[PDB]
């Protein structure tokens, strides 16, 4: 997350982070239950063999509140390529089940229609991870928050070196220097709704970090609930 | 109907009955008696801050 605000205390309780054998974050993902993860497929090739961990907000000091989960099966889309970046999605399914409490907590899966209609047509929408706080800096030591505006669609495409299909769309500044990073790939894009968040996307792809006249390029969530819920069930 | 107007006045989803509006709730949640708000059924409903 290059600028934005930091997550406080309860504030991003959904945020999910894959690490590596090294303990090392190297994406996001956001809780949808006590045995769900949602994150993108092109993040299951940024590692060999990872867990998944819940409750953190500062990776070098143990808050306690901290808990890691051990994946019994990744749920990837098939129809996912990394020459289009197409289909960005993927669920994991956790060995043992996420036990709630501060910080820990998911978020809400909308429904398409309703989501379309209000929750992308909202001014904002929430992103957040412990990726790189700029282009070429380190990976985040605390978990980011960020108030992404929602991009007009047209800009967004002619804004794109490339296709921006309808499983994507963007969000973000065109000057302002905010916006995701590397490492906070797969990670929560949530909007808020009468104190209630439901997930609207995933962190998927951009050309570089906070570019001017470059927009975040985010999952489409609501173009995939069926797909989402048929996972639920294992599938 | 009109799920337009503010949302029909509900908490989370709204949808329309050709002339009325219906109201209705995330997982973990419960259509309250209004049939407008949502309660929880949990200490931890989705979306919610634990703050
Ligand atoms: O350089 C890259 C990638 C990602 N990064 S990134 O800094 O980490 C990165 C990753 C995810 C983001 C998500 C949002 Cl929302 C906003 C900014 C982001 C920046 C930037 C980039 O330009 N690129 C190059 C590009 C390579 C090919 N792309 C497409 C898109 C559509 N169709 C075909 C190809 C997009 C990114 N690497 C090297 C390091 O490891 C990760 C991959
Ligand atoms: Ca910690």
């Amino acid at each position: 997350i290059v600028g934005g605000q930091e997550c406080k205390d309860g504030e991003c309780p959904w945020q999910a982070l894959l690490i590596n054998e090294e303990n090392e974050g190297f994406c996001g993902g956001t809780i949808l239950s006590e045995f769900y993860i949602l994150t993108a497929a092109h993040c299951l090739y940024q590692a060999k063999r990872f867990k998944v961990r819940v409750g953190d907000r500062n990776t070098e000091q143990e808050e306690g509140g901290e808990a890691v989960h051990e994946v019994e099966v990744v749920i990837k889309h098939n129809r996912f390529t990394k020459e289009t970046y197409d289909f960005d999605i993927a669920v994991l399914r956790l060995k043992t089940p996420i036990t709630f409490r501060m910080n820990v907590a998911p978020a809400c899966l909308p429904e398409r229609d309703w989501a379309e209609s209000t929750l992308m047509t909202q001014k904002t929408g929430i992103v957040s991870g412990f990726g790189r706080t700029h282009e070429k800096g380190r990976q985040s030591t605390r978990l980011k928050m960020l108030e992404v505006p929602y991009v007009d669609r047209n800009s967004c495409k002619l804004s794109s070196s490339f296709i921006i299909t309808q499983n994507m769309f963007c969000a973000g500044y065109d000057t302002k220097q905010e916006d995701a990073c590397q490492g906070d790939s797969g990670g929560p894009h949530v909007t808020r709704f009468k104190d209630t968040y439901f997930v609207t996307g995933i962190v998927s792809w951009g050309e570089g970090c906070a570019r001017k006249g470059k927009y975040g390029i985010y999952t489409k969530v609501t173009a995939f609930l069926k797909w989402i819920d048929r996972s639920m069930k294992t599938r | 109907k009109l799920c337009s107007l503010d949302n029909g006045d509900c908490d989370q989803f709204c949808h329309e009955e050709q002339n009325s509006v219906v109201c209705s709730c995330a997982r973990g949640y419960t259509l309250a008696d209004n049939g407008k708000a949502c309660i929880p059924t949990g200490p931890y409903p989705c979306g919610k801050q634990t703050l």
